[PDB]
RNA sequence: GAUUAACCCAAGUCAAUAGAAGCCGGCGUAAAGAGUGUUUUAGAUCACCCCCUCCCCAAUAAAGCUAAAACUCACCUGAGUUGUAAAAAACUCCAGUUGACACAAAAUAGACUACGAAAGUGGCUUUAACAUAUCUGAACACACAAUAGCUAAGACCCAAACUGGGAUUAGAUACCCCACUAUGCUUAGCCCUAAACCUCAACAGUUAAAUCAACAAAACUGCUCGCCAGAACACUACGAGCCACAGCUUAAAACUCAAA
RNA sequence: AUAUACCGCCAUCUUCAGCAAACCCUGAUGAAGGCUACAAAGUAAGCGCAAGUACCCACGUAAAGACGUUAGGUCAAGGUGUAGCCC
C-alpha cells in the first residue's frame, strides 16, 4: 500500500458529524478530538454521501464486473432494478384490491430480501484430526453467509443453462424467485444444510 | 524520550538496547514521584520535542473578479 | 510429603536391589515444560442439533424454524465475543498460576547447584 | 551473487582506493564519471567513437607510464580539446616525466588530429581509503 | 622404470628365515566377577580385646479357605452379538437384566521397600520354619536354580506358539481381526538355560592425600578366591561327562585381516 | 579437449541475518564450548543487514543483499593454465 500505517480510513456519514456536542459521551469526544490529529485515506471513488447510496448493491455490483469494465456491471445492475420494478408495477395493476396490498414494489427492498433468503446458516468447513480431515459442519460468519449468497446467485446467472437470455432478465427472475423462497439459489442453500446435517456426527470435532 | 542513538551521543559511549530500557524506566519512576524543579531540569535534558505537524486544512484567498 | 528416595537407587553401600531406574537423573532442571496447546469444547452444539432437528422436520423449511435457527445464532454470537474476551484475559493476564516463561525467569534466580563452588 | 565491480571482502590486509570501494549501483550517487564528453547526451551523436578513443587512451597510459599510475585517469573533452588527467606516484625521476608528458601529448595529438594536454598530480603512494 | 644427483654402510651390502628382547597389569561399558549357597585341603589377620538394628512386614513347605471378575445353566425380555483407523470373516441354543455357580488368577493397600542364598516372594487362616560367636574357600563335589521344554496322569475360566479363516500388500509364510491346539495350572519325575545384569566378587576399612582418561552409580586401601591377555573363526569342531539324543557343560585349531 | 585448472559475468538458498580477523575465558590446557538484564565470560575492527540514495513522500517499488552451499552455469562474449592440431 502507498499509504503508511499512520492513515486511517474515511469516514463518509453527514449524520455522524453534525450529531450535537452535548448528544456525545466521553470516549465519543475522545475520538473526534484524536481523528484531529490524524492522517485521513483519500475517499475512493465508489462511495459518497448520497442518500441513494446501497452497501449492499454497491458489493453485489463489483462481483459481477469483469476485468474491470465497472461501467458494463453498473449498468447490468441498474437495468435488473428497473426490470425488477417493471415486473411487479405489473403484477400490481393486474391485481385485486386485497391482492394489491401484499404486492412489494420497492426493487432495494426485493434485492436485500432475496439475498437473505439464500444466505446459509451453516457450512462446511475441514478440520484435521488424527491425521485426516473431516467435512465438519460449524457456523458460518455473518461476512461468510453474505458472501456465499451474493456468489450463488450470481453463479446460476452465468450457468449455460439459459440460452441467449440478458443478464438484466436472467438475474431480474431469480430474485423474485428467491424473494419468495423458491428457484435453484434457494435449493443450493437447502442441499447444503442437508449436507451439513448428514455430517452431524462430526460436529464435534470443533473446538470454538 | 531521546532514542538510544542520541543517548549514546550525550554520553559518548556505546549502549546496548537493554541498557537503554533501564534508564528510561527510571526516568519514567521519577517524573511518577513528586520531582521539584531541581528533578525536572534533569529529566527535560534527555526529553525530545516530538513536534506534531498540525492537519488543519490551509485555506484558500478569497479573490474577485472584474 | 515427596517419596523417599533413600536404598532406592542402585548404589554401592545399598545392599538391596534397586526399586528405582530413572533414566534421567532425578536432578530438578532449572526450567518448567511449556504449557501444552489444549483443544476446548464444541460450543452451541446443543443449539445446533435442535436446528437440525426442525429442518428435517419441516423439510428444511427456514420459515418455520426461526425460533431455532435464531437461537443457534445468538448462541453463535455470543460464543464468538467470549472467544474473543477468553484470549485478551487469559493468555495476557496469566491468572492464577504463573506461565512457563514467568517461572522460568525465576529459576534462572535460583539454580539448582549439583556441584560444588 | 553479483560480481560486477566489486573487490570482495578479505581479511582486512587489502588497501582499495575511493573508486574501488564502491560497486556500479553507487555511479551518480558516491561516485562520478570518469570521463565527461557530451556523447550520451540526448540527441548527440558519436557516441562510438568517443568510447573507442576513451578505452584505448586507457591502455595507452597504463603502459606509457608502467607502474606509476596511482588511480584510473580522468578524460575530459571540451569542444576538441582533450585533457587526460592522472594521479602518478613519485618514484620516476622527473626528467622521465617530462619526456613521457612531452612525448605523449605530441603522439596522442597527431594520432586522434586534436590538441591534447596530459595534467599530472604526484602523490607519496596510493591514496587508501579502507582496508578491506 | 630409466636417468641425474644425493644418503647410509663398506670388502662388503642386506633380501628371506630364525633368535635375542614379555606375568607385581587388569575384570560397570574395551578381553575378564564365570546364576546361587555350603564345605574340604588350605589360606588370610578382617578372630581375644572392642561396642549400637534381636522380634514384625511380600522367604519356604503343607493343609484348608474365597471377595471381585469369568464360564455354564435357568427364567423373562430383545432380534441381533462380535470386530475398528475402517472392513470382512465369525456367532446367531445370540445378547441384556436377575439368580445359582472354579484343580483359573490374586484391584486398592504399595507415595511402603520388606523377606529369601539366588532364582524368586505382595488374597485369607493355621502348623512347621528362615545355617554358622573369625573371614575367604569349587563350571565338575553337595544342594538349588525364572521362562520355555520333555515323560505320565488329571483339571480347563481365560490367555495362547502352531494351524485354519478374514483383511492388507507388488508379495505378506508378518504387523491388524476371528477361531482353536500344544502350553500356562495340579500331581510325579526330568531338563539345568537367561540381558540368571543392580553387566559392579566375598570380607574388613577410609573420605585425606594426586579427587578423577570418557561415560556410568565419587575416589581409594588391606586380604582372598574366580576370571582375562588383538579381531574373527567360535554359545563352533573334536574329546569327555550328563535321565539330557535337533540337548547342556567344558572348549580348540587351520585358513583370514591390520584392525576390531 | 578440459567450466573437474581458471579470470570475467551470474543462478541458488536470499520472500535469509549472519560472516569474522585479533584476543580473553571454560573443559585437569581433548575433539570442542562461551548465554540468563533483579544478568552467571565474553570483548570484538571489518563485511552484510540496517541507515542513506533512485522513482511520486517518511509509504511502496526498485536497487542492495556478506561469508558459504550445489567441483551449479558459461573454454562458443572475450581472455587464459594444461594438453593437442600445423599440406
Ligand atoms: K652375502
Ligand atoms: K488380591
Ligand atoms: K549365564
Ligand atoms: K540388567
Ligand atoms: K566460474
Ligand atoms: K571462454
Ligand atoms: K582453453
Ligand atoms: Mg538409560
Ligand atoms: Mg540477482
Ligand atoms: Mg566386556
Ligand atoms: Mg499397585
Ligand atoms: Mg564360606
Ligand atoms: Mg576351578
Ligand atoms: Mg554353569
Ligand atoms: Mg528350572
Ligand atoms: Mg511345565
Ligand atoms: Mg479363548
Ligand atoms: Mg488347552
Ligand atoms: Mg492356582
Ligand atoms: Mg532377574
Ligand atoms: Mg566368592
Ligand atoms: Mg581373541
Ligand atoms: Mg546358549
Ligand atoms: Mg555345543
Ligand atoms: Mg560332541
Ligand atoms: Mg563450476
Ligand atoms: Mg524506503
Ligand atoms: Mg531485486
Ligand atoms: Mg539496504
Ligand atoms: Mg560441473
Amino acid at each position: 500500500s502507498r499509504y503508511s500505517p499512520e492513515f486511517k480510513d474515511p469516514l463518509i456519514d453527514k449524520e455522524y458529524y453534525r450529531k450535537p456536542v452535548e448528544e456525545l459521551t466521553e470516549e465519543e469526544k475522545y475520538v473526534r478530538e484524536l481523528k484531529k490529529t490524524q492522517l485521513i485515506k483519500a475517499a475512493p471513488a465508489g462511495k459518497t454521501s448520497s442518500v441513494f447510496e446501497d452497501p449492499v448493491i454497491s458489493k453485489f455490483t463489483n462481483m459481477m464486473m469483469i476485468g474491470g469494465n465497472k461501467v458494463l456491471a453498473r449498468s447490468l445492475m441498474i437495468q435488473t432494478l428497473e426490470a425488477v420494478k417493471r415486473k411487479q408495477f405489473e403484477k400490481y395493476h393486474a391485481a385485486s384490491a386485497e391482492e394489491q396490498a401484499t404486492i412489494e414494489r420497492n426493487p432495494y427492498t426485493i434485492f436485500h430480501q432475496a439475498l437473505k433468503n439464500c444466505e446459509p446458516m451453516i457450512g462446511l468447513v475441514p478440520i484435521l484430526k488424527g491425521g485426516r480431515f473431516y467435512q465438519v459442519p460449524v457456523p458460518l460468519p455473518d461476512r461468510r453467509r453474505r458472501f456465499l449468497a451474493m456468489k450463488w446467485m450470481i453463479t446460476e446467472c452465468r450457468d449455460k443453462k439459459h440460452q441467449r437470455t440478458l443478464m438484466p432478465e436472467k438475474l431480474s427472475h431469480k430474485l423474485l424467485e428467491a424473494f419468495h423462497n423458491q428457484g435453484p439459489v434457494i435449493k443450493r442453500k437447502h442441499d447444503l444444510h442437508k449436507m451439513a446435517e448428514a455430517n452431524r456426527a462430526l460436529a464435534h470435532y470443533r473446538w470454538w | 524520550w531521546l532514542i538510544k542513538e542520541e543517548l549514546e551521543e550525550m554520553l559518548v559511549e556505546k549502549l546496548s538496547d537493554l541498557d537503554y530500557m533501564q534508564f528510561i524506566r527510571l526516568l519514567e519512576k521519577l517524573l511518577t514521584s513528586q520531582c521539584g524543579a531541581a528533578e525536572e531540569e534533569f529529566v527535560q535534558r534527555f526529553r525530545r520535542s516530538v513536534t506534531l505537524e498540525s492537519k488543519k486544512q490551509l485555506i484558500e484567498p478569497v479573490q474577485y473578479d472584474e | 510429603a515427596t517419596p523417599s528416595l533413600r536404598g532406592r537407587l542402585a548404589r554401592f553401600g545399598n545392599p538391596r536391589k534397586p526399586v528405582l531406574k530413572p533414566n534421567k537423573p532425578l536432578i530438578l532442571a532449572n526450567r518448567v515444560g511449556e504449557r501444552r496447546r489444549e483443544k476446548g469444547e464444541a460450543t452451541c452444539i446443543t443449539e445446533m442439533s435442535v436446528m437440525m432437528a426442525c429442518w428435517k422436520q419441516n423439510e428444511f423449511r427456514d420459515d418455520a424454524c426461526r425460533k431455532e435457527i435464531q437461537g443457534f445464532l445468538d448462541c453463535a454470537a455470543r460464543a464468538q465475543e467470549a472467544r474473543k474476551m477468553r484470549s485478551i484475559q487469559e493468555t495476557l493476564g496469566e491468572s492464577g498460576s504463573l506461565l512457563p516463561n514467568k517461572l522460568n525467569k525465576l529459576l534462572q534466580r535460583f539454580p539448582n547447584k549439583p556441584y560444588l563452588s | 551473487k553479483n560480481r560486477a565491480a566489486r573487490v570482495r571482502v578479505s581479511k582486512g590486509d587489502k588497501p582499495v582506493t575511493y573508486e574501488e570501494a564502491h560497486a556500479p549501483h553507487y555511479i551518480a550517487h558516491r561516485k562520478g564519471w570518469l570521463s565527461l564528453h557530451t556523447g550520451n547526451l540526448d540527441g548527440e551523436d558519436h557516441a562510438a567513437e568517443r568510447t573507442v578513443e576513451d578505452v584505448f587512451l586507457r591502455k595507452f597510459m597504463w603502459g606509457t607510464f608502467p607502474g606509476c599510475l596511482a588511480d584510473q585517469l580522468v578524460l575530459k573533452r571540451r569542444g576538441n580539446q582533450l585533457e587526460i588527467c592522472a594521479v602518478v606516484l613519485r618514484q620516476l625521476s622527473p626528467h622521465k616525466y617530462y619526456f613521457l608528458v612531452g612525448y605523449s601529448e605530441t603522439l596522442l595529438s597527431y594520432f586522434y588530429k586534436c590538441p591534447v594536454r596530459l595534467h599530472l598530480q604526484t602523490v607519496p603512494s596510493k591514496v587508501v581509503y579502507k582496508y578491506l
